[PDB]
This record gives C-alpha cells, structure tokens and sequence, in this order.
C-alpha cells in the first residue's frame, strides 16, 4: 500500500509541475512522471489482481512515448524560430 | 470485419503517398471511408468481436456518424500534402476504436491514436493555429493522464479494466470520477471545456468541422459505457449548459460561438448517461451531426481561417438552397419543432426524467431557450443587408451534401419513425 | 521489506520534489532519471522484473536522453524566462496539489487487499502467452499508434 | 599537493613524470616535420614514454615548441602553455625558437624565454631527431633532480615554478 | 524464476564500486599543484569566443533520439516474443508479423522520407 | 537462474573489488600490448625502454595522472563535471561479472561469475544506454560547445546502434529460450557455437560493436585529429584517466561478450579448460579490434547513421523474424545451418569478382 | 557555431586561423585568417648577399624546397647571365623531384593521419628517410640542404650516393604502387 501512496503523491507532484512549469517541455517532463507514478499503480494492482496491469504498463509506456514524440516535435515547431518556449507568452485567442 | 478494410487502406496508402501523387490518395481516401460505411451498413445489427473489440448498436451507429463527419471534411481540403489526408483515415480508425470497445486501456490508445493527428492537422501555420494545438495538447495529456489514474484505480477496485464490473464504493466512485475528468473534457462537458472555445477558433474550419462532429460523436460513444452516476452527471450538465450557453451570448465570432454551442450540446446529450439509453442518444447526435456538419460546411466554403459573425449575413441572397439549409441547422441546433434536433432535445429529455432528476433539466431548458438570441442572430442574419464579405461559391459536390443534409433535417423531423428502431441492436 | 523500502520511498520523494522543482532542464532531466533508476528498483521489489529493466533500457536510455539531446540543441536551461509570474497560482495551485493528494489518499486508505499472487517474476517469459494472445489486438493497436506518430512528426516538419 | 618533501615519495613520482612525458606540439614550422620524424619508422620517441600524443592541452606536460614564433602567434602560444595543466615544460626545438636564427626581425620573437619559461634548448635547422631525443632525455634527467649547468648547479626540476606569472 | 539475493548483489556491487570510484576522486583531488588563473578557466582557443553566441543546434539529433525510442519500444516489445516464441506456435507468431509491417512500415516510411533534415 | 547456486554476501562484495582490481591491471597491460601493437604494424618499434620489456610504462603514467592538477574548470558546471566521469567509470565496470568464464565452482571453489541475473542481455543493454549517457554529459558539462559537438556526436551514432544491437541479438533468445547468459552458453555447448546458425544478425552485431567506441566508426569522436570528442578537452589528472579507461573496459567487455552469446563461450569443444581459452578469443578479438584501430578511417557518422538505418537494422530483423518463423514451425533447426553457410558464402563470395 | 578552428589546433596542419560561421554539420562560410607564420623573407632578402639568400629559400615552403632555391638559381642565372654545366642541371632535376616525391610522401601522410588512418603516414615516411639519408650522403643534411649555387652546385656527389638512388629507384615502383 506504500507503494500505491506514493503514486498518489507523485501523480500530485506531477500535477503541482504541468500547474507551475513555464516551459513547454518541463510541462511535458512532468506529464511523463505524472503517467509513470500512474504506471506504478498499475504495478502495483498487477501484483494484486493477476498480471495484466504489467502487460497493461508495458503499452501505457509505449503510448507516452509515442506522444512524446509528437509532442515534441510541436514545442520545436513553435519555438524554433519563436522566442522562449514559455508558455504564458501565447494569449491571442482569447475567450 | 471492418477494422480489416481500415488496416488495409491506412498501410496502403501511407506507403503510396510516396509513389501516388496527393490527388490520387486523396481519391482512395474517399474510396476506403465509403467502403468502411458499406462494411459497416452490411453488418448491421451482425455483431462481431474477436478481443475486447466489441461491434454493436453504440459503436456501429457513432462511427458510422465519425465516418459520414470524416467524408465530408475529406471532401473539402484540395491540400498538395497528401499527409494531411491520412491522418483522417488513422483518426477515423482512431476514434472507431474509442466506441467499439469497453476496455480501459485500449480505450487510451484509441484516445491517443485519434488524437494525436487532431493536433497536428490543426496546423495550417497559422500562428494562432499553433497555440490552439500547444493548447489542446497539453490539456488532452493531462486528461490523458487523469483517465490512467482512473484507470489505476478501476484495476483496483475490479480485477478487470472492462466497464460493468461489480464495482466497490468510495474507490469505485473515486475511480469513476477520474475516468469521468479526462471523457468529459474530451467531450466538451464543462467545468472541463476551456480547450474547446480556443481550439475552434485557432483551428481551420473543415478541420473544427470533422472535430465538432466525430470527436464529440465517439467521446459520447465511449462516456455511454461508464457507470457515471447520477450526480456528477448532473453537476456537469447544469455547469456545461449554463456557462456555454450564458458566454456563447457574448462572442462575435462565428466559430467560436459554435464552440460555444456544441459545449451546451455536449451539455445537453449527457444527460441520456443516466439510463444510457444511447438509441436516444444516437438519434440526438445523428441529427447534431447533421447540422454541425452542414454549418461547417457552409463555413469552410466561406473562410477557412476564420469567419465572424456577420460575415454570414445575406448569404441566403447569394445561395438560397445553403441559406435554407443553414435556417435549419439553426433551428436543429436549437431543437425547434418540426426539426429532428427537437425530437433528439426530448429523447434525451425524455431519458432524463425517467431517471427523476428535474431542477438539473429546467436549468437546461431555461438555458435552452436562452440560447434563441444568438441561435436567431445567426439564423435570422440570413436575410440581412450583406457587407463585404469573401464569397468562393462552391463545387457541386458541397452543394449537393448540404442539401441532402437539410432534407436529412426536416425529414427526421417529420419522420423519425424510420431510423429509431434501428439505432438499438437492431430492433 | 519496509526497512530498505522506506529508504527508497524517500529517496522516490525527494526526486519527485526536484524533477518538479529545479529550473535547469538538465538538472531535472537528472532527477527524472535517477527518479526512474529508483522506479525500476521498486518494480524488481514488486515481483514484475521486465518492466523495470525496460523502464530503465527505453525511458532512461530512450526518452530521457532525446529530451536532454532537445534542451542542449534548445539551450532553454534558465526556463524561468518570458515570466508573466501569477505569482497567486504559486501557492493556489500547491493547495489544489495537496487537494489532489488528499482525495487520493482519501481514496485509497483503510484499504487493505490481497498483496499475494503466484506471478512467479514478471519475466518475459510469463508476459508472451498474454501478450501474444489476449493481448495481442492491445499490441496490434499500440504499433499501428507507433506508425501514426511517426507520420504525424514527419509531417509536423516537412518543411518546403 | 605538489608532491614535494619525503624523501622517498619525491623521487619516485619525479621518475614516474620523468618517463610518462605526454607531449603537446605546438607545430609552427619546418622543424615540425622532423619533430614528426622524431617517431618515424627509422627514430621513433616511441620509447621513452612519449609515444601517445594528445594534441589537446589538458592531456599533456611537455610542450615541445617546434619552429619559428610569429609575434602575431606569441599570444596564441602563451594561452596554450597557460591552457596546460601547471606540471608543464617548455622545450625550444630548433634555432628559430631559442633565438632569433637567421630572421632576426620585426616578425619573429628573438627569445622565447620572452613569453614561456624555456627549460631546454636544441639547436639546429632542423636539428635532427635525435637532438629531439637528447633534448627529451635532458627534460627527463632535469625533472629528477640531476641536471647540471656549467656553473655547477643543481638546477629547480620544473620551470614555471620560478615566474610571478601574474 | 531466479533468485532475488543476486539482484540483491547487484546493488552491493555498485555500493563498492561507486566507492572506490569516488575513492579515486579523492586521490585526484589532493594530489595537485593548484594553481588557479584566469587563463587556465578559459573555454578554448586563444582569447575568447571558441564557439561563442549562435542560433540552436541541429535538430537532426533530436530525429534520431525519437526514431530509437519507438525503434526500442519496439525490441522491448519483441523480446517477450522471442523467448516464449514455440509454446504459441505460428498463431503467435503471426501477430507479431503483422506487427512488425507496422513499425517496419514506419521504418521504411522515414526511409523513403529520408532525413537530411 | 534455474540451475545455478549463490555465494554468501561478502564473497560477493570482496569478488567485486577483485573483479575491480583486475580490470585496472588488465586494461592498463592491455593499454602497453595496444601500443606494442600498434607500432608492430608500423615497422617502427614499441618502448624498449623503461621496462626491461615495457611492462613498467603503465606506471609512470598512473603516477603522472595523479599529481596532474585536477581541475575544476570556472565557465563549467560545477557538480556535474565532477560527476560525470564517476557515471561513465562505474556503469563501466559494472556488468561485466555476468559473463561466466567456467563452470560453477571454477573459481578454485565457489563461482567464476559474480552475479547471474535471470535477465542479463537487459541489464546489459541498460548499462550500455548509460555509459554514452556518461559521457554526452561530461559533454555538456565541459561547458565548452566544442566538446558538445563531440559529445551529441557520442550520443546520437552509439545509441543508434544500441538499437541495432536489440534487432540483432534477439536471434540467439529464440533459439536458447533464456535471458540468463550461462544457459546460452550451456546451448553452445550441446548444440555448438550459436554463430554458425546466426552469421548474418552476428555480422550486425559485430559491426555495431564497433560504434561503442572500439575504433573505425571513429567518429566517437576522439578529441585527436576531428572536432574534438567529448568527455575529454577539459579534463586534467584522473577524470581523463577514468574516462579512457572506462572506454578501455567497455572495449574488452564487448570483445568478450561477442564470443559468448554467438561464437564459443569458453566451454571448447575440446580440451574444455575453463578460463584460458575465454581469454584467448578475448585477446583474439582485441587483436582484431587493434589490427581495425590501424587499419582504417573515419566515417563522419552521417554516411554512418546512413549504412546502420538502411543496412544493418533491416537485415538484423529480417534474419530475427526467419528465425522465429522457423521456431514456431519449428520443423528442423537445420534449414537455418543451411541458410546461414548460404549467406555467409554470399556475403564473402561477393569480394572475389 | 562562430567556431575557432585555432592555429595548430585542432591538429591543423600548416597552422592557420579559421572562423567557421557554421550552424550544424554543414558549412556556411569559413572566414580565413592568415599572418600566424610570416617570417619576413621578402624583407630580409632586401639585406642579404645572393649567394647567401640560398640560405633563405629553401626554408620558406619546407616540403617542396628545391623548388623554391631552383627558381631562385634560375632567376639570377638569367639576371646576370650565368651557365650552368649540364651535369649541374641534372643533378638539379633529380634532387628536386626526388623532394618533389617526399613532399607528396610527406602530403599523404598527414593527410590519412589529420582525418582518417594512421598506419600509412609511417611506411611512406619509411621510403621518405631512405630519400632523406640520400640528401644527407649528399648534402649532409636531411633537408634544408645548402647544395645549389648562383653558378652552379656547391661541389660532387659522393661515392657511396649513386647505388642508394639506385636502390631507392628500384623499390619505390612496388611502394607506390602499394599505396594506390
Ligand atoms: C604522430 C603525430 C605527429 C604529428 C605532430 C605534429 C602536429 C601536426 C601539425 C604540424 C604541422 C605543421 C605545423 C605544418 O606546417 C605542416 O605542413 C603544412 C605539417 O604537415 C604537412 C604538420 O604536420
Ligand atoms: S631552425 Fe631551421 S628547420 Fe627549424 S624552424 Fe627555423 S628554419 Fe625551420
């Protein structure tokens, strides 16, 4: 069960870094321990409930991934020409 | 059996773009979504599962909605980028994924295979197309990583990650509310809707118009399948339909309004989540489909880029059939008698009070008719003196589906007698 | 048991606080990595090997290693630059942080389950039968998700 | 900390420098091709300790300064010999180095003495290896502590211990 | 299965090492003349500005890094498959080759793509 | 781990600072043997001197890079360049004991490994991410974008091939069915020497044993003769010395683990001693190593990347999903020994046009 | 990257100063910079005698020298109508290609080591000291030699040069032939 409070505070932490960081990519690095402390859960569970929570990880990663590259891709696009990548500098469309 | 024929086609053509000029992709584009709607018309009411893939009423009629959505926007764009064509297929096959399954997980990947080509064709490099991507990825991941966590938790209180289970009680629920987070957000159902409004504007028009209608079409799709119980239903409904609408008031853009309006929509089609009944809710979003679809149809013949409010005005003098049309989306998108929006505003009402929750449906029904201010200065603008304003009238092709898509209106409006029975398992 | 996993859990806590607090990337690039290190630890304790040696392989020797490649090729080390501070959603955002561990941990106490199954080590070897089979469409879904990113990039680029 | 005073210690790691010299070239001229030479197939530096060459000047103690000394390059050659690490020699191979040779005008530095602390001289032009060779053995014998000058002398192991560089 | 007091090991093994390393650390760090300067700090290359102030690098990098993390997610898949590979018999296996058209697909995607880029 | 026993705690940490001890002597003779080598292949003559036979010259350098100012450049990043060189040094060293150099209880009684994951290519391939990981940040550490050049150089070709790497030695897991090393070796020993089945995917794994710095990618890049390398140009006394020398342990790792896994892992078809014929293919694939050290130019890690995306990793999965086709079907294993004298008679009789 | 491809470094031979202007692995534009090696020889020659400035030419391009001193020769030769014995111009030509050959031996070399391998920089410095021991059994000096004159050449082959070209003649075919 420590171990399921741990995710439970490091999803928060994760949370507290996408709510405070600047930077587009900070942003993105919280995400990633956001879904691996969710990842770390799922271990856990997995551990309990018979296995496919670990087969279930596995494709959670490769899903991160995936989005991190693309997601990557994009915070270069904007800011490779663009000025700093934070992100509190882009308010054109407002409601 | 469909899923082979999207396979096929996706891993065909993104090959083929290399030796295939854009046009030609482009071509078998059409062709692959039309014969996945055909695959789709003879399996009606002929379920098919093989994993957790699960093909039955909920997922035939919503994809079927995504693929009539992914047909007409493939229609439009004339793009020399052949890319920006396969995406369509990869989300199309995305979001099918979303609706024909109750798995978890594979309900993530789904979600993210779909989403992730929204991102990237929302970049005409139109710098405030950009943003609105920036914007909606970010939160899409957060959403993303909220849903896991419900996930996380599921797993926890059922040995199985597949809706329906048993199910435990402040776990559960708390598992159900994190799930519930990331669906609605995704569907626009507020205290969760701030990316829509900005992504519709940064957005290019056909592009807010295949978003408006398949996204949301398989965002409901999936909602269906959760236990949502029923007060976090109703705490997202009256907040969705009241803010949408109350601040849809103000906005000078087109777009954007309808942004506006398709959070209300959203509002308005979570309420059949008490019973899911979702035959009601299909027919609903069928007719939703309709008329966003025609809107944005009319608007991508307009701008592309953007299109202000008054910008539409007089365009019934210029063409009546599509000032004709675009009255009538108007008035389905306000659930006006003798309309089929109206008929799918009391299914989903109807839905409701079975369910006994009624000061959550006056809200909404007060807020509904408020909605009739800018629903009108929309539809009533039609007639108005035009100022100058961009006018590229059109291929036949365009024509001829907004057409079909207001005759579609007014008929499900005098007889939706036909299509209901077959929007169950196939009664 | 508990006496070395205590250790761990801190260490696990105090990387989180600067993975979420450093403002030089690379420095939390650092943490993050020793962070997963740790992670890959605790899986091993957890009876599930694999994973935890994948994490290690893919995301330390993978990801984590492109994202420090990006903040060298995209200097960005000082990110607290084009501020627009909210100095309010300093705090603010820390409360609706320590609400969104309070529900959880609200959640998940005085819940007690059943910690032992015969897994038999979360081998590869246990994993293929799921994986390749039950799993499989999952698997199928995940690479065909693989193929789209990779289109989705290229053409995020292209430039002409 | 310097590795100096015991008795036993002193002379040991004095033996160790003495054989493990790591050159540093600092080619200028025509002397460097026989300085190249100086590990040919025919005479090779290949034994005294000096066969591997980190052209880098964080890697390497003996500075070996192998031709003629443009002024413009004089400030060049005194970073280098600052961008060693502090255990750095400077020998002056070839005529042009320690005096001023047959240029002896406005474009050549008339004693390197000038910007470096020299510690041993080779003349010739160019002198063959194996004055390179003498010359390293000098370097190699000086660091030890056994080198005499014709005053008698015990002469200081390592120059740039004796200069208030500044 | 296997053991856990080996894994156990493993980390006693870096706990020595480690040590020693920072042992050698020590060593390096006493035995010295230390003579600090301006001139010995400086970057590179005679006087100032050995790259000095530019635009960013080449994202070519990051085109490779992100192609190895897909491409390694991809061994990380396949290696459960090669060892528990006869017991699924061609069935398994058939999956998996599906599978790998997909990324290969990718591959041969960013290969008649090309990166000069 | 099926089969194998286990040692008491200390005997663990005491073989660990043998197994350490070693390696420095090892490496530092092995450093001598290169430069004799070296100079044997160019008619000129190694150090006759200082020796008698050289066997001294590794000294005076260890006395040398002690006392030689370590440095602590100002313009760098102060905890990091400290740090880096013990990252790169320590994932070095490390995971090296998995490789078995006899049967249990060779070791003149207990255990010739140290410890004997059941997941060994795994733990491996983590060690190898992290040493390239050690090195492109003392790359950056510098603070000298020179060096970080050099050290995003490292990083990118290394790590392509660490991929490679994955593609090619799945083959060898299939047909051995373990992820402990000792059980692939027991596999060479009753059906014989794994790369005659696996030529081709072996090929790929040479060639990309090459990019870990062994030489002729060489566009590692060394500081020497190029845009300089990183991890070095800014390091004085021990932290250069630490770096070279974890670049020398990891080149015989590699040269030891290549006959393990594909060739004969000691266990000799005859004569069946356990240590010495393990270290003689080692010397073997140093002297290869060494002979390719001399014998060849750069690459410039374009044309590289070029030759490992399109060439090796294709060919590497193609032979890897033969070989699961064929066990799946499993039907003989002798299509493969077929089909790999096949390929390798093709990929030789080639040259002799 | 406004980097400094320094003098001498890295491992440039013939030191020069290059600002790369350079974004990548490509190259924008390498602006030169010169004046790192002038020795002043063309001022010099302006205070010393004919006969001696034989002393100066040779060390001005080291790899192809006698070049440089036949051109000088050849220079005065025509400014003061002098003639030279056809046994002079002989020898001439051959020890100026024969450095004309050491200098390409010695251009090889440096350019496999600077970029490339490290091996065949030996072997041909190898035949290169055979040429450079014919120099010193002539000129006693390995190059740099003082051996022409404004008139003609200082004075005659030795007895024992003759078989070493010879020799050298014979095996360089092979050598070359080899590095090709
Ligand atoms: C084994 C390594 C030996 C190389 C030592 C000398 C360093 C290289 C630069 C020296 C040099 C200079 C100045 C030089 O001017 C020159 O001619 C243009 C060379 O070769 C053709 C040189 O090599
Ligand atoms: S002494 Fe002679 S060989 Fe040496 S640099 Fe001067 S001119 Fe050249």
């Amino acid at each position: 069960m420590s171990y399921l409070l741990t995710s439970a505070l490091l999803f928060a932490l994760g949370v507290y870094g996408v709510l405070t960081r600047r930077t587009a990519i900070l942003v993105f690095l919280s995400i990633e321990l956001m879904l691996n402390a969710a990842n770390l859960s799922l271990v856990g569970f997995a551990r309990a409930y018979g296995l496919d929570g670990q087969v279930a990880a596995l494709m959670v990663i490769a899903v991160a991934a995936a989005e991190v590259a693309v997601g990557l891709g994009l915070i270069v696009a904007i800011f490779r020409h663009r000025e700093s990548t934070a992100v509190d500098d882009l308010s054109e469309l407002r409601g | 059996m469909t899923l082979a024929i999207l396979a096929v086609f996706s891993v065909a053509l993104t090959l083929l773009g290399f030796v295939l000029p854009p046009q030609g992709v482009k071509r078998a584009t059409l062709l692959g979504l039309a014969l996945a709607l055909a695959s789709l018309l003879l399996t009606w009411g002929k379920p098919f599962a093989f994993g957790p893939y699960a093909v039955d009423g909920v997922s035939q009629v919503f994809t079927l909605l995504a693929l009539l959505g992914a047909l007409w926007t493939v229609g439009l764009v004339r793009s020399g980028r052949f890319e920006f064509y396969l995406l369509v297929l990869y989300a199309a096959l995305g979001m099918h994924l979303l609706a024909s399954t109750r798995h978890l997980l594979l309900m993530l990947v789904a979600l993210e295979a779909l989403s992730l080509p929204l991102y990237a064709l929302a970049t005409w490099r139109r710098g405030q197309g950009l943003e609105a991507a920036l914007k909606y990825f970010l939160l899409g991941a957060l959403a993303a990583a909220f849903f896991l966590y419900g996930a996380a938790l599921f797993y926890g209180a059922t040995g199985s990650l597949v809706l329906g289970a048993p199910g435990e009680g402040p776990l559960y629920a708390l598992a159900l509310g994190l799930l519930l987070v990331g669906l609605g957000f995704k569907a626009a159902l507020a205290p969760f809707h701030f990316w829509t409004p900005d992504v519709y504007q940064g957005s290019p028009t056909p592009v807010v118009l295949f978003m408006a209608t398949s996204v949301k079409a398989a965002a409901f799709a999936a909602l269906l399948r959760v236990a949502a119980p029923p007060e976090a239903l109703a705490l997202l409904v009256a907040l969705s339909v009241v803010v949408g609408n109350l601040a849809a008031l103000a906005q000078k853009e087109a777009k954007r309004l309808l942004a506006y309006s398709s959070i209300a929509h959203a509002g308005y089609m979570a309420l059949a989540l008490y019973t899911g009944n979702a035959q009601a809710l299909g027919f609903y979003l069928l007719t939703y489909v309709l008329a966003t679809g025609l809107a944005f149809a009319v608007l991508s013949q307009i701008s592309p880029d953007r299109v202000p409010l008054e910008a539409l005005r007089g365009l019934y003098r210029k063409d009546p059939l599509l000032g004709l049309a675009f009255l009538v989306a108007m008035l389905s998108l306000l659930g006006l008698p003798p309309l089929a929006g109206f008929w799918g505003k009391y299914l989903a009402f109807a839905e409701a009070a079975r369910a006994g929750a009624w000061g959550v449906l006056v809200l909404a029904l007060v807020t509904s008719a408020v909605s009739a201010y800018y629903y009108l200065g929309l539809g009533l603008a039609v007639f108005a003196r035009p100022e100058e304003t961009p006018f590229r009238p059109g291929p036949p092709w365009a024509r001829a589906a907004v057409v079909a898509a207001g005759v579609l209106l007014l008929a499900l409006g005098l007889l939706p007698g036909l299509v209901l029975p077959a929007l169950a398992a196939g009664g | 048991m508990s006496l070395l996993e205590g250790l761990a859990l801190f260490l696990l806590l105090l990387s989180g606080v600067l993975v979420v607090t450093l403002r030089n990337a690379i420095h939390a690039a650092l943490a993050l990595i020793l962070n997963f290190l740790v992670l890959a630890g605790v899986y091993v304790a957890l009876d599930a090997r694999f994973l935890g040696f994948i994490q290690v392989i893919v995301y330390a020797g993978a990801i984590v290693v492109l994202f420090l490649f990006v903040i060298m090729l995209l200097f960005a080390a000082q990110g607290e630059i084009g501020f627009d501070p909210l100095v309010r959603s300093r705090p603010l955002a820390a409360l609706l942080a320590l609400g969104v561990a309070g529900i959880l941990a609200a959640g998940l106490w005085g819940l007690d389950l059943a910690f032992t199954q015969d897994l038999k080590g979360g081998l590869p070897q246990a994993l293929g039968p799921l994986l390749y089979g039950d799993w499989l469409f999952v698997l199928l879904a995940v690479g065909f998700l693989l193929m789209a990113a990779t289109v989705v990039a290229v053409a995020l680029v292209e430039p002409g | 900390r310097e590795g100096i005073l015991f008795t036993t210690l002193e002379k040991l790691v004095a033996w160790g420098r003495s054989n493990s010299l790591w050159p540093a070239t600092f080619g200028l001229a025509c002397c460097a091709i026989e300085m190249m030479a100086s590990t040919d197939a025919r005479n090779d530096l290949a034994r005294f300790g000096s066969e591997v060459f980190r052209a880098s000047p964080r890697q390497a103690d003996v500075m070996i300064v192998a031709g003629r000394l443009s002024k413009k390059m004089a400030p060049v050659m005194r970073r280098v010999w600052e961008q060693m690490p502090d255990p750095k020699w400077v020998i002056s191979m070839g005529a042009c180095a320690s005096s001023g040779g047959m240029f002896n005008n406005y474009a050549i530095v008339q004693n390197v003495d000038s910007v470096v602390p020299v510690d041993v001289y080779v003349p010739g032009c160019p002198p063959r290896p194996e004055a390179l060779i003498y010359a390293v053995m000098q370097l190699q014998k000086k660091v030890r502590g056994q080198a005499y000058n014709e005053r008698g002398e015990r002469l200081p192991p390592v120059a740039a211990w004796k200069r208030t560089r500044g | 299965m296997a053991p856990i007091q080996e894994y156990v090991g493993t980390l006693i093994y870096v706990g020595v090492a480690l040590f020693i390393g920072v042992a050698a650390l020590l060593v390096g760090a006493l035995l010295g003349p230390k003579k600090p300067g301006r001139a010995k700090l400086m970057p590179y290359e005679s006087g100032n500005d050995p790259a000095g102030e530019v635009k960013r690098f080449p994202v070519h990098f990051y085109v490779v890094a992100m192609l190895f993390i897909l491409f390694d997610v991809e061994v990380a898949f396949l290696w459960p498959y090669a060892v528990s590979a006869g017991g699924l018999g061609l069935y398994g296996f058939l999956g998996v080759l599906a599978f790998t058209l997909l990324l290969f697909v990718g591959f041969l995607y960013e290969w008649w793509k090309g990166v000069m880029r | 781990t099926w089969s194998y026993p286990v040692d008491p705690y200390w005997m663990v940490a005491l073989k660990a600072l043998l197994v350490v001890v070693g390696l420095l002597t090892a490496f530092a003779f092995m450093t001598l043997i290169e430069r004799r080598l070296l100079a044997r292949f160019q008619v000129r003559m190694g150090p006759n001197r200082v020796g008698p036979f050289g066997l001294l010259q590794p000294l005076a350098d260890a006395i040398k890079s002690i006392f030689k100012e370590d440095i602590v450049v100002a313009q760098a990043d102060r905890f990091l360049f400290v740090l880096a060189p013990l990252i790169s040094v320590v994932f070095a060293l490390l995971a090296f004991g998995l490789i078995p150099f006899g049967p249990p209880g060779s070791f003149f009684g207990y255990q010739p490994w140290v410890i004997n994951l059941d997941l060994g290519i795994l733990y491996l391939f983590a060690v190898s991410e992290l040493a390239v990981y050690g090195i492109f940040l003392s790359g950056w550490a510098s603070g000298s974008k020179y060096s970080l050049l050099g050290s995003l150089r490292s990083s990118a070709s290394l790590i392509s091939y660490e991929l490679g790497l994955g593609l090619a030695l799945l083959a060898p897991v299939l047909l051995v069915g373990s992820l402990n090393l000792n059980d692939i070796v027991n596999w060479q020993k009753e059906h014989g020497w794994l790369f005659l089945y696996a030529f081709p995917a072996f090929l790929v794994y040479l060639i990309a044993s090459m990019a870990e710095a062994a030489r002729t990618p060489f566009d590692l890049p060394e500081a020497e003769q190029e845009l300089v390398g990183g991890y070095h140009t800014e390091y004085s006394s021990i932290k250069w010395a630490l770096f070279q020398m974890a670049e020398y342990i990891h080149f015989i790792t590699a040269s030891a683990l290549i006959p393990t896994l594909f060739l004969g892992g000691w266990t000799m078809p005859v004569l069946e001693v356990p240590y010495l014929w393990m270290f003689l293919k080692i010397a073997f694939f140093l002297f290869f190593f060494i002979w390719i050290r001399a014998t060849w130019f750069r690459l410039r890690y374009d044309q590289l990347l070029r030759f490992g995306w399109g060439f090796l990793f294709p060919l590497a999965l193609l032979w890897f999903l033969v070989t699961a086709l064929v066990v799946a079907l499993d039907l003989p294993r002798t299509y493969l020994l077929y089909l790999s004298a096949l390929s390798f008679l093709v990929l030789l009789g080639a040259v002799l046009y | 990257m406004t980097l400094n491809v320094g003098p001498q470094h890295p491992s440039t031979h013939g030191v020069l100063r290059l600002m790369v202007t350079l974004s990548g692995e490509e190259v924008l534009e390498v602006v030169p910079h010169i004046g790192y090696l002038h020795t002043g020889f063309e001022k010099t020659m302006e205070h010393r005698t004919y006969l001696q400035n034989i002393t100066y030419t040779p060390r001005m391009d080291y790899l192809h020298s006698f070049a440089h001193d036949l051109a000088y020769a050849l220079a005065v030769e025509k400014l003061l109508g002098a003639v030279v014995p056809p046994r002079a111009e002989t020898i001439r030509v051959i020890l100026n290609e024969l450095s004309r050959l050491a200098s390409h031996l010695v251009f090889l070399g440096t350019g496999l080591l600077d970029l490339g391998a490290l091996t065949p920089f030996f072997y041909a410095f190898r035949e290169r000291e055979t040429i450079l021991d014919l120099f010193e059994w002539v000129t006693g000096q390995r190059f740099h030699h003082n051996y022409i004159r404004i008139g003609g050449v200082k004075e005659d082959l030795p007895e024992e040069f003759v078989p070493e070209l010879k020799k050298l003649l014979e095996v360089l075919p092979h050598r070359i032939d080899e590095y090709e």
